[PDB]
């Protein structure tokens, strides 16, 4: 009461494979997070007790509020991980102490990092087996970091947290079994992480989702703000067509805003009767995106009907939605091995850089510059599915 | 030119956030499916709903009605409150009549044959994933056939804040806007924003 009025939102993916302790992990989350008496034991026989199925916890602290994307860490899942990944600010990645970065620990760094994930924690769990010995863990952390180098993944904070999830050591405390560690405990990395990840406040993007006509003489365009910060008087351009107006007024329920910034539900005035659909992007005039039909996009492929090029299927980027198809395959990445490989056809599970070709262009950004306004799903023309995330490479 | 900072914004807080993302489902489906409606309870998270409902169209309307499942009878200040909310809301509420026997056949039931009736394609449930654990690995799109069954194939991965609403002839969907938020999130939510509430206050 009182101070939990005013918390952030972070979203938290865990990464690693049966018996890694994640089930412990989380239930220590969960129960830790409540104690400001092992009933934490009935948490974990909860959690521990072919599907796209992601789980989705919640919890919180008086700092923040928290959710938890969870998702098995076999290759059959990844599908199921990239889902779980693509809202994720952050990721644990969950190793066992005895045997390191693994085959899945390069796996679900690569999707974690592929679908924009700013900051990763290696949780080197079961340190209270091999006697809180820095050695293994300094070893750990020098091969993780090996591996990060060799993919480019840079992501704005990289962690590694010597645990113990079943003992409770560096989990919410920190812990005195480990003198040799100045990092800070999970939990402590967790409510104090800069979620200013949204770094997009330099690029205004204005997906229009809905044309309010209410009245004759309101005409409103609403939508979220994928990025930048709009003000009242800003002279704008829709990326469609170029052309271009001022913002008349920013509409909400409470009233009037004189600016908007990112992750905002607002509605859009216009100076000029400018033609404005659903799909269209409004942007500042004096900053303006690529607009065109074709694009390279990485491509995680979802359905259990493989995908082949020159096959028509419906392209929606967020409100924009073109019908295309996939000119052609650049690459297959194998997810277990990170490299690059020449196909014809990319598989359930299956990750690739594809050439996309759409019917009519669109205003666009490499998902690495706009979480939002690069990203896409690929959708089925028969069957109405949802059978791919692509997220563009400009 | 030298680009806008942050520090010109007001920072998003977990309720602004929730309540974004949620106006923006609301706006998704009444962007792509021909007749909605938002199943409104006389309860607390029907009640934040609405609210989003509204915030999400100002200052237009809502594009769709609002609906009752009515049973025989719940209690006597639910009635009274809902009967009050739609004279101050100039509203279009529907109600539809025709614990384990009455609430399959009143609410179950009714609540099908109301979506038949009236040929709606999009129904807006308050559900949180939170309020039961199965609900864990529910999606925000629960979508239906004809003879309005849910299977399995049938349900699509939601991968960001795009949401796929491609629905075929006689198809419709349950979208569930409160699906992220939590119990203490709605209370909160209800305190802060003042939203008018029936006195009983245990879960109606
Ligand atoms: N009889 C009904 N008529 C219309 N909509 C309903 C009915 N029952 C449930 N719903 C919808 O389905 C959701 C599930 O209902 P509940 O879990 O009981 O939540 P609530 O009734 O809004 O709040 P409570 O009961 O005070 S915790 C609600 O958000 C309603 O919008
Ligand atoms: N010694 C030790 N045991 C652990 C640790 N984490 C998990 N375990 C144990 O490993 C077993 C499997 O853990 P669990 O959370 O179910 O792994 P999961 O399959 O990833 O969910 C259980 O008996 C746990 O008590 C740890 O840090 N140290
Ligand atoms: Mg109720
Ligand atoms: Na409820």
């Amino acid at each position: 009461l009182g101070q939990h009025e005013r918390k952030e939102m972070l979203r938290f993916l865990t990464c690693g494979n049966v018996d890694d302790g994640k089930s412990t992990l989380i239930g220590r989350l969960l129960h830790d997070s409540k104690m400001i008496g092992d009933d934490l034991a009935l948490l974990v026989d909860g959690l521990q007790a072919i599907t796209i199925d992601v789980a989705y916890r919640y919890f919180s602290t008086a700092k923040r509020k928290f959710i938890i994307a969870d998702t098995p860490g076999h290759e059959q899942y990844t599908r199921n991980m990239a889902t779980g990944a693509s809202t994720c600010d952050l990721a644990i990645i969950l190793v066992d102490a005895r045997y390191g970065v693994q085959t899945q620990t390069r796996r679900h760094s690569y999707i974690a990092s592929l679908l924009g994930i700013k900051h990763i924690v290696v949780a080197i769990n079961k340190m209270d087996l091999n006697g809180f010995d820095e050695r293994v863990f300094e070893s750990i952390k020098a091969d993780y970091l090996k591996f990060a180098e060799g993919i480019a993944f840079k992501p704005t904070t990289m962690a590694f947290v010597p645990m113990s999830a079943l003992k409770g050591d560096n989990v919410v405390n920190k812990s005195e079994r480990s003198p040799w560690y100045a990092g800070q405990s999970l939990m402590e990395i967790l409510e104090t992480v800069e979620i200013a990840s949204d770094r997009n406040y330099t690029d205004l993007r204005f997906p229009v989702q809905y044309v309010n006509r209410p009245n004759l003489n309101f005409r409103g365009f609403a939508g979220t703000l994928a990025s930048g910060i709009v003000h009242k008087g800003d002279e704008i351009v829709v990326l469609p067509s170029g052309k271009s107006s001022r913002v008349k007024s920013i509409v909400t329920f409470e009233g009037e805003l004189e600016q908007a910034g990112p992750g905002q539900a607002v509605t859009l005035t216009m100076e000029d009767e400018i033609d404005i659909s659903r799909g269209d992007l409004l942007v500042h005039a004096d900053n303006v995106p690529q607009v065109s039909d074709a694009f390279d996009a990485m491509l995680v492929w979802m359905a259990e009907e493989p995908m082949l090029p020159g096959k028509k299927y419906d392209i929606k980027r967020a409100t924009s939605y073109v019908p295309g198809s996939i000119a052609s395959i650049t690459h297959r990445v194998d997810v277990n091995t990170l490299e690059e490989g020449p196909a014809s056809s990319l598989q359930l599970n299956e990750i690739g850089r594809v050439k996309v070709s759409l019917d009519a262009p669109i205003a666009l950004d490499g998902y690495s510059s706009n979480r939002t306004t690069g990203a896409f799903i690929v959708i089925d023309r028969l069957t109405n599915g949802t059978v791919a995330a692509g997220m563009i490479i400009a | 030119l030298v680009p806008r900072g942050s520090h010109m914004v007001d920072k998003l807080t977990h309720l602004k956030q929730l309540e974004a993302e949620s106006i923006h489902i609301i706006r998704e489906v009444a962007a792509e499916f021909d007749n909605p409606v938002m199943l409104y309870s006389i309860g607390k998270d029907s009640a934040v709903m609405l609210h989003l409902a509204r915030k999400a169209f100002f200052p237009g309307k809502l594009p769709f009605p609002v609906m009752h499942v009515d049973t025989r009878w719940k209690f006597q200040e639910m009635y009274r409150f809902r009967d009050q909310m739609v004279e101050e809301m100039g509203l279009d509420l529907i109600t539809h009549i025709n614990s384990a026997k009455h609430t399959d056949i009143m609410k179950t039931e009714g609540l099908k044959q109301a979506l038949d009736k009236h040929g709606f394609d999009a129904a807006f449930g308050g559900a949180r994933r939170d309020e039961e654990k199965s609900r864990a690995k529910e999606r925000v799109y629960s979508f239906r056939d004809s003879k309005h069954r849910w299977d399995p194939k049938n349900q699509r991965p939601e991968l960001w804040n795009v949401y796929n609403g491609n629905v075929n002839k006689g198809e419709s969907i349950r979208v569930f806007p409160l699906s992220n938020w939590t119990e203490l999130d709605i209370w909160q939510y209800i305190y802060l924003e003042g939203i008018p509430i029936v006195p009983l206050y245990f879960a109606a």
